[PDB]
């Protein structure tokens, strides 16, 4: 819904702006899975270090959604799991969408 | 606005 929200032509003008002010970060647009039984997100946009591993991005959304550490977290993108050990960047570098933004989902088990 | 991780 993200991309349903902003127009494809806002979308690519500020990922551009990101791009340029904060090198160092990557700007992640994040979303529920479809048909996952785990928390919704508050916020979607986060500007990620470009040395954040995916394992640690969980991290990160676990504190958000309040999901018990019992319950396993995975992050997709394209509908792929990406390695845990992966940088941002790379994930980033390969899989980043025509509008600039690297869009992650996540779901539960 | 952006979360800042």
């Amino acid at each position: 819904s993200f991309k349903k929200e902003h127009p494809l032509e806002k979308r690519q003008a500020e990922a551009s702006r990101i791009r340029n002010k904060y090198p160092d970060r990557i700007p992640v647009i994040v979303e529920r899975a479809e048909k996952s039984d785990i928390p919704d997100i508050d916020k979607k946009k986060y500007l990620v270090p470009a040395d954040l591993t995916v394992g640690q991005f969980v991290f990160v959304i676990r504190k958000r959604i309040k999901l018990s550490a019992e319950k396993a977290i995975f992050i997709f993108v394209r509908n792929v799991l990406p390695p845990t050990a992966a940088m941002m960047s790379a994930i980033y570098d390969e899989h980043k969408d025509d509008d600039g933004f690297l869009y992650l989902t996540y779901s539960g088990e | 606005d952006w979360e800042i991780v």
